[PDB]
């Protein structure tokens, strides 16, 4: 005993009727049994447009008239009379709750068969459909933007669940809207270039967009946001303190300025590594709001939202940023196990190779230099860039850390990628005293032009 | 008095307790079943989950050679007999009377010849397409395995059943074969249970609470309707994705997109309806994850006790030991990871439908979403633990000569590694073994039987075997002992043992990208690898990788280890010797350079092994021809004896071969 | 056991070496040579064995058993072993001018032989066979590869009339029985 | 016997791979590319038997590269040539790191590359786009064939179900590839319909090296365990001539640049020298045998019968009747 799945919140009052129960059922008869199922009125009228199918253009009326009756069609159509819309409209209607059962594989099958087609007609229907789909996209967005406003205006606006779903819906609809522009963008082959160029760019922006609503979400479902802005009221929740993870950090730069003394950089840190391959486009975006820097950490959790909005910039390198301060954000409340911030690998399916990675690069950063070198060495952590090994090295010979770069330089053995990282590495040797080694390196870098330098 | 059903019963078999019974059924399948008499108050008979024949015809894609699928499923693990083979093969080519007494690595050349000589035979024009060339090897191909079905057909035919009431053995007496029959565990036993028996099982076996034993039984209802509808298409999308080393997370989020867009009668809507007679989906999966690992605690490798009698021991050594039944186990191995394999793809299925699902239908709040990504993160390396171990379960060991073992051997016992010469008195073996069924008889029986019989709940001259206890328990130890997170490393030490260097890198290869145990030991013998393969300079990085692990797993700790006691230099430059001594015995003089280079870094004033290390250094350099290599070599020597006598082999080696300027 | 075990698996014996040598010896059943050729086919059918001793874990008979197969003129059989591998444990007997009875092979152990007794539609037959405590006089076998019972069976005169018998046309076989049994 | 080499160069460290140039373009012809612990030499080879005014060899230098990483692989590009002013010089190898070097000269007294990163274990095997120069297919542990383009993307890739070992691109049929495995199998590819065409085994494991007759495209030869292989694609999946060659093992095969009956095959670095051998289709035999302190890579002349192998400081060179 069941029912039908209900194609609308609201559900239409019809749905609720006896008339779609589902039921399975045996028959004891004089001689044995007989099992029987009573599919109810949805599934009776679902499995009899399945079978009316090869007229069904006779049939518009005789459907529409069938899921008015089983709480398929929208209540919007209760007060309707079937003999006031047109067989167009009837079969809009139809369609409707032929998607509203299932998702998607319609509006692909279609696209894909209107190509495969030839007709004028299906050449106008894939244009039609491509128009409407990125004027949904922009629509989408404007309703999303004009929903997520209490998030960020410092209100302090916890949201009504009716907001939540809305900004759910939003998402989801963006996400059906991106599967339908990729499903544009593999099948139309012979668009000419500036119509391809016209559709790459709507994929990718939709593409941003979608990213953008699913990090803004995340942050709503574990608890940060609305940003709300320290007041002393004593609730379980996380919050976002700018004030104390700024004096960390620029604590942090001036612990490298008053070791290096002018022999090694100031900016020796791993998050002035990784914003640092961003430049321009993040060191502006971080000036955009009152206290901000253009460096690490940003002045609002919007200026980490909008990053996902950008253009140049590789998903990976993005949630590296936010995996940095979410867990600046763990280490700010010591006194709590909030657990839903360590779903954020999963949620955007990052490798534990990754996470490790900026796990070291924060270790590092936080003056853990045991953790922060042991977890960089076990063994499905992402092999580093050689920017990064010479960051390492000159995040330790910045502090006077003189067996820390040794004891990574004689385990990730890395690539000398300049003469500079020649000049490290003999340093690397000459500060530990490791003379006959640095003479041998010495001797295996010594070429015909930089030998005296 | 028990009924059959309409099957007509080919024979029976009786016991004290029970009855065994064989039918062929209506269609004429085989069917096997037993029901206890003297406890069983329902009536119902037990089921015997058989094997099958091969698949009738063979999916075969655009990116793949029609010859190489039908050259893998022809030789594949016991899909087919010898018996078989030879029969089609000497049918197929038309033939005389040949014996054709074969072996696997003749007869695959043989039936491939034969197939190709008659593709040759159908080729009458001068110029044709590789379109056409693709259809005529995939009838070639079909007309060939079509002919080894029906006679893998008349070799399966069942004749009897046989029963041992001095160890509760059964087997089926098949016509060509002999079969075997082994208890299912509680997991794979639910899995595979047709459904009116899965209405019709006792609750108050799974748990002493009945309400999580209905939800494990519901679960396995919606786990069910997931094999009743993922297609071909999705399995090899499944095992496709595990071999590219890529996220079976993400194969079963696309092929929920894949089902989701197919669902032909409302499947999709039972699966939500089996789905609601659970109350926590989170306990239930988290009970089927735990009944199906198999990480331990367990010290297996102490083999058998220097103080027990040695008429014990060796016939504890001999138990199990015949090549029917190193085989018999390792199908157990097989077709439980077979199995498991399948119930995890399932498993991500259901786990990314109830992730598709959350507050929005039948739950709510986020403690949900996190607890079963908790799970999610155990039922995909389960996955891969499953795939690679039905690999190893499949994947054939190589016809090794024993010219290139003694000298592997000697090769080896440069490590010290190995009281390991045992491995010379079996190999008179007429067949290839899988690089588990290797692993089995060389290495892991001789420690499942030592860890069986260490402990023995009453006399050995008063215990008897039971086979239903014996067989699962050995399969049950032999997967703890091919566990990716095994710390001991014994099954890639025999593989570098038996010179398995190209299947131990496929192994590891499949191993790193998600295990995170023996990663160490993984570099040192992908090092071993590489070095009997030529590519030494990848073989020293691959070592100077593995050397930051040392003092951290067991087999690299114990690598180091020595009768020498005199320990003063560090575990990385015990390490160090050991890949010294061995670029030293196989003469690689640049490795040797860059090897003493790196490890001066960590080598302390460790006089005594400072001695014997750069004695052994300045030998070889000095055999090798790098003279000034040499003399360095022995300048740094501080034993005032080798100091002088390194210079007296010096002193004849320049000598005579005439070197006499640097002398 | 400690569980109740509530069903089983199938693995096929589906091994991959050179196909066992069946060596086939011909019982020339001396008479029946006045047989007509209207033979009967029956079905064909298999069977097997256990020795006393199998069970037990310091046995020279453990985890060891004897098997067999039956078509037209033709006996199949061997012994067959779980703990070392058993050279020349296949044969094939083959009784001129008979059909065997199918499920007519029985085998009696006893401290000193293991006796076979064998019926085909004409002909009675008893083959016997060391026990393996005869072969072998210890509790210790150092050898990897041990002989089976049956790789002496080249000695054994199936023509002696201690050993086979022609069935008695009265009281006479009721015709195209199978069944029969077969003691000591 | 051994044949003691014909000529020799000595170098500025260890050699661990060798290629001359295959192409036609522009004077190019007698380049020759090496590699060592740090960097890849440029130079040119002129011998006796090209000009007539030369004692034995002029071996010169052009240009060396440093990058801070040992040298295991290197491809030349259709694209170089010494007609041009400024000349191009255009190439890219495989290294220790894990990464693809593309690097493009005017023979000026520059140290500039462009790294191409994403396999993730080391690369044996490299070969350009051999018409247009505008590609680069790639081999690799990692189990992948990956085809790059001169931007630096990766444009398709083929999975392998073991280590891949040789790679050879098709010079007219520029839509073929062919590909060797560790596992014994070489597989032909479609770069148009990414797909594979047909595949041949060895017989033995591993395999170590493989290799396409450019001068008569329907022979294959490989080495693989310790015999040399030879099909024809005409006829069958297993090699039509098999033959044992190097008792420690065989490592690398070459065509001869000029002859579809001649080539050459290495052993393992067994002990104090790797050894060597030259083999003709036409003898039971081979016809040259030679014997290398550290000897390394395998390599033709693009005009001569001469191949050269590097080794213990040096490159070691030798010529062959036919």
């Amino acid at each position: 005993l069941n029912r039908g799945v209900p194609p609308s919140y609201p559900p239409p009052e019809q749905f609720f009727n006896p008339s779609t129960y589902n039921f399975d059922a045996t028959c004891l008869l004089n001689s044995g049994v007989v099992h029987l199922t009573c599919t109810g009125f949805q599934k009776e009228t679902l499995t009899f447009l399945k079978k009316s199918g090869p007229s069904l253009n006779e049939l518009i009326p005789d459907g529409y008239n069938r899921c008015l009756v089983a709480g398929l069609l929208s209540p919007r159509f209760v007060d309707v009379q079937p003999s006031s819309l047109s067989q167009e409209e009837q079969l809009e209607a139809i369609l409707s709750a032929a998607i509203q059962t299932s998702s998607l594989g319609l509006l692909t099958g279609y696209i894909r068969r209107w190509i495969t087609e030839e007709q004028p007609n299906s050449a106008t229907n894939l244009r039609f459909v491509l128009e409407w789909t990125w004027n949904k996209v922009v629509l989408t967005k404007e309703e999303f933007d004009r929903l997520c406003v209490p998030l960020f205006d410092g209100s302090c606006h916890f949201m009504d669940p009716q907001t939540i779903q809305s900004i759910q819906q939003c998402y989801l609809l963006l996400s059906n809207l991106n599967i339908v522009l990729s499903c544009f963008a593999s099948e139309a082959r012979e668009i000419t270039e500036r119509g391809l160029i016209d559709l790459s760019n709507k994929f990718v922006v939709s593409h941003l967009i979608c990213q953008y609503a699913q990090v803004v979400l995340w942050f709503s479902h574990s608890g940060l946001l609305p940003e709300g802005i320290d007041d002393s009221v004593q609730l379980s929740r996380l919050c976002y303190n700018y004030p104390v993870i700024q004096n960390y950090y620029t604590s942090r730069r001036q612990k490298f300025e008053r070791l290096s003394r002018g022999k090694w950089n100031p900016d020796c840190l791993m998050i002035d590594g990784l914003v640092s391959q961003l430049g321009e486009r993040i060191e502006k975006l971080w000036k955009r709001d009152e206290g901000g820097t253009g460096k690490y950490p940003p002045a609002s959790l919007h200026a980490v939202l909008d990053m996902y909005l950008l253009d140049g910039v590789t998903e990976a390198a993005k949630h590296s940023i936010t995996i940095y301060l979410l867990l600046d954000i763990m280490y700010s409340f010591p006194n709590k196990t909030d657990t839903p911030i360590e779903s954020f690998p999963t949620v955007f399916a990052i490798s534990w190779g990754q996470v490790k990675l900026i796990q070291g690069f924060w270790l590092i950063d936080h003056n853990d230099y045991e953790s922060g070198l042991d977890l960089l060495f076990h063994p499905a952590t992402a092999k580093p860039l050689s920017w990064q090994h010479s960051k390492i090295i000159q995040a330790f010979m910045s502090q006077g850390e003189h067996r820390q770069a040794l004891r990574y330089i004689q385990t990730m053995k890395p690539t000398v990628s300049s003469g500079n990282d020649v000049i490290l590495h003999l340093t690397v040797l000459l500060f530990n005293r490791c003379m006959v080694e640095a003479w041998n390196f010495l001797r295996q870098h010594c070429n015909r032009l930089n030998i005296e330098e | 008095s028990l009924f059959t059903s309409q099957e007509t019963l080919i024979d029976f078999a009786l016991t004290s307790t029970d009855i065994w019974a064989l039918w062929h059924d209506a269609e004429n399948q085989t069917v096997v079943k037993y029901i206890n008499f003297e406890h069983n108050v329902a009536g119902q008979w037990n089921p015997v989950f058989m094997q099958p024949l091969p698949e009738e015809e063979i999916v075969i894609r655009d990116d793949q050679d029609p010859r190489e699928m039908y050259l893998q499923s022809l030789f594949t693990p016991g899909q087919f007999t010898n018996e078989a083979l030879c029969k089609a093969l000497q049918i197929f080519c038309r033939g005389t009377e040949r014996n054709l007494d074969l072996s696997w690595s003749e007869l695959k050349k043989e039936v491939t010849l034969a197939v190709e000589n008659e593709l040759q035979g159908s080729v009458t024009e001068y110029e044709f397409s590789q379109e056409e060339f693709r259809n005529l090897q995939q009838e070639f191909w079909c007309k060939f395995y079509a002919c080894c079905l029906q006679y893998q057909e008349a070799l399966s035919h069942p004749l009897a059943l046989h029963l041992n009431p001095h160890t509760n053995m059964v087997c089926l007496l098949k016509k060509g074969y002999l079969s075997f029959l082994i208890p299912s565990s509680l997991v794979d036993h639910l899995y595979l249970l047709p459904y009116e028996n899965l209405l019709t099982e006792d609750e108050t076996t799974i748990s002493d609470d009945v309400d999580i034993a209905r939800d494990v039984i519901c679960l396995i209802k919606c786990l069910r309707l997931i094999e009743e509808s993922v297609t071909v298409d999705m399995s090899v999308i499944m095992e496709m994705s595990c071999y590219n080393l890529q996220s079976p997370e993400k194969a079963a989020e696309q092929i929920l997109e894949d089902m989701i867009t197919i669902d032909v009668e409302n499947v999709m809507e039972d699966i939500c309806s089996k789905l609601q007679e659970i109350r926590n989906p989170i306990h239930a999966i988290g009970l089927l994850i735990r009944e199906m690992d198999y990480e331990t605690e367990v010290e297996m490798e102490k083999g058998f006790n220097p103080a027990q009698p040695l008429n014990i021991r060796m016939n504890l050594t001999q138990l199990y030991g015949s090549n029917t039944a190193g085989y018999i186990v390792c199908r157990g191995v097989h077709k439980i990871a077979s199995t498991r394999f399948l119930i995890c793809r399932d498993l991500l299925i259901l786990q990314q439908l109830l992730m598709r699902l959350g507050d929005a239908v039948i739950w709510g709040t986020g403690q949900l979403f996190q607890a079963q990504q908790d799970l999610l993160h155990r039922t995909a390396p389960l996955l891969l633990s499953y795939y690679l171990i039905k690999w190893g379960s499949e994947c054939l060991a190589t016809d090794v000569p024993l010219d290139t073992l003694e000298s592997n051997l000697q090769h080896l016992s440069v490590l010290e590694l190995t009281d390991s010469g045992a491995l010379m008195a079996n190999r008179f073996v007429s067949s290839p073994q899988t690089i588990v069924e290797l692993f089995f008889q060389e290495v892991a029986r001789k420690h499942i039987i030592s860890h069986l019989f260490s402990q023995p709940k009453a006399p050995l001259s008063q215990t008897g075997l039971n086979w239903p206890e014996m067989i699962t328990a050995i399969t049950s130890y032999l997967l703890q002992l091919l566990w990716p997170s095994n710390p001991g490393c014994l099954f890639l030490e025999c593989l570098m043992g038996n010179c398995q260097y190209v299947q131990l890198q496929d192994y590891i290869q499949l191993l790193h990208p998600w295990c995170q145990v023996n990663v160490g030991s993984c570099r040192f013998m992908l090092g071993r690898c590489y070095l009997v393969t030529g590519e030494g300079q990848k073989a020293l990085e691959c070592f100077c990788q593995a050397a930051s692990e040392v003092g951290k797993e067991e087999f690299l700790d114990r690598l180091i280890r020595s009768e020498d006691g005199e320990i003063v230099s560090t575990p990385r430059l015990q390490y160090y010797d050991k890949v010294l001594r061995l670029l030293d015995v196989i003469g690689l003089p640049e490795l040797v350079i860059q090897l003493a280079t790196s490890a001066i870094t960590e080598a302390g004033d460790d006089w005594k092994s400072q001695a014997t290390l750069r004695t052994c250094i300045f030998k070889h350099h000095l055999d090798l021809g790098h003279n000034s290599q040499a003399y360095e070599a022995l300048t740094q020597i501080p034993d005032s004896s080798r100091q002088l006598d390194c210079l007296r082999q010096l002193v004849v080696v320049l000598c005579e071969r005439s070197q006499l300027q640097d002398l | 056991a400690g569980a109740l075990e509530r069903s089983f698996v199938e693995l096929s014996g589906a091994e991959r070496e050179r196909p066992r040598h069946f060596r086939e010896f011909t019982v020339c059943s001396i008479g029946t040579a006045n047989a007509v050729a209207g033979a009967v086919k029956y079905s064909e059918s298999a069977g097997g064995f256990y020795y006393v001793e199998s069970g037990k874990l310091f046995s020279v008979t453990r985890n060891r058993f004897i098997h067999w197969k039956t078509s037209g003129d033709t006996l199949e059989l061997m012994e067959e072993s779980l703990d070392i591998n058993l050279l020349n444990n296949a044969i094939r007997l083959k009784f001129q001018n008979c059909s065997v009875l199918p499920g007519g092979v029985y085998v009696s152990e006893t401290q000193n032989r293991v006796i076979i007794l064998m019926l085909t539609n004409q002909t009675v037959h008893r083959l016997l066979l060391p026990h393996p405590s005869r072969m072998y006089r210890s509790e210790l076998v150092v050898d990897s590869q041990m002989q089976s019972i049956f790789t002496d069976i080249g000695k054994v005169d199936f023509t002696d009339p201690c050993n086979y018998q022609l069935i008695p046309a009265v009281p006479g076989i009721s015709p195209n029985s199978t069944a029969s049994t077969a003691w000591l | 016997a051994s044949r003691n080499a014909a000529y020799t160069v000595d170098c500025e460290d260890y050699v661990h791979v060798v290629e001359f140039n295959p192409f036609e373009n522009g004077d190019s012809g007698n380049l020759i590319a090496y590699g060592g612990n740090n960097y890849v030499v440029i130079g040119t080879c002129t011998f006796q038997e090209e000009e007539a005014d030369v004692e034995g060899i002029q071996y010169k230098t052009l240009r060396t590269f440093h990058h801070g990483v040992r040298v295991d692989g290197i491809a030349w590009s259709p694209e170089t040539r010494l007609d041009s002013l400024p000349p191009v010089i255009k190439f890219c190898t495989s290294a220790a790191d894990m990464k693809i070097r593309l690097f493009t000269s005017d023979l000026q007294d520059k140290n500039e590359y462009k790294v191409l990163e994403g396999h993730t274990d080391f690369i044996n095997g490299l070969v350009f786009d051999p018409k247009e120069g505008q590609e680069i297919a790639s081999v690799s542990d990692d189990h992948t064939c990956r085809i790059w383009n001169l931007e630096g993307v990766q444009t398709a890739h083929f999975v392998l179900h073991s280590p891949g070992m040789s790679v050879c691109w098709h010079p007219e049929e520029t839509f073929k590839l062919m590909v060797a495995e560790k596992n014994g199998t070489i597989r032909f590819y479609d770069l148009l319909a990414q797909q594979a065409i047909l595949s041949l085994e060895s017989e033995q494991v591993p395999l170590m090296s493989a290799h396409w007759c450019l001068k008569n495209t329907f022979k294959v030869g490989a080495v693989a365990g310790n015999d040399w292989l030879i099909w024809d694609i005409t006829r069958s999946s297993y090699p039509q001539n098999k033959r044992p060659v190097h008792m420690d093992r065989a490592c690398l095969f070459r065509w001869s640049t000029i002859s579809e009956n001649l080539f050459a095959t290495t052993g393992y670095p067994g002990k104090m020298a790797s050894q060597f051998q030259i083999h003709h289709l036409g003898h039971p035999q081979p016809i040259l045998m030679g014997s290398v302190a550290v000897g390394s890579g395998l390599s033709w002349h693009r005009t001569l019968p001469l191949c050269v192998i590097g080794g213990d400081h040096k490159l070691l060179f030798w010529v062959t009747e036919v």
